[PDB]
């Protein structure tokens, strides 16, 4: 639904790095550039900006 | 006056319409077989060891 605040196996927080990574990502980068500028190494974090499928903003349309 | 049966017909002709084949190419595919899944060039490594 909502970028998970911490990742799931290590804890690092990646809640504050999705309007980055889309902004990155509309700047010419690719996923693993823009994974990289980010600051996630390992790849237990960047599976969870990778994989994330944003749901709040197909939900965020039905009347209030 | 009236109508007599005739001599028996000597032979019969059926007519039917039929086009011909063409030359055989078999153009299997627009773009053909199952191209394979393959390697990003460079890639390069996103992770490195601590120290
Ligand atoms: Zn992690």
């Amino acid at each position: 639904m909502i970028i998970p605040v911490r990742c799931f196996t290590c804890g690092k927080i990646v809640g504050n790095k999705w309007e980055a990574y889309l902004g990155l990502l509309q700047a010419e980068y690719t996923e693993g550039d823009a994974l990289d500028a980010l600051g996630l190494k390992r790849y237990c974090c960047r599976r969870m900006l990778l994989a994330h499928v944003d749901l709040i903003e197909k939900l965020l349309n039905y009347a209030p | 006056g009236g109508l007599t049966c005739a001599s028996a017909p000597q032979g019969t002709l059926r007519i039917l319409e039929g086009p011909q084949q063409s030359l055989s190419g078999s153009p299997l595919q627009p773009i053909p077989a199952s191209p394979p899944p393959q390697i990003p060039p460079g890639l390069r490594p996103r992770f490195c060891a601590f120290g």
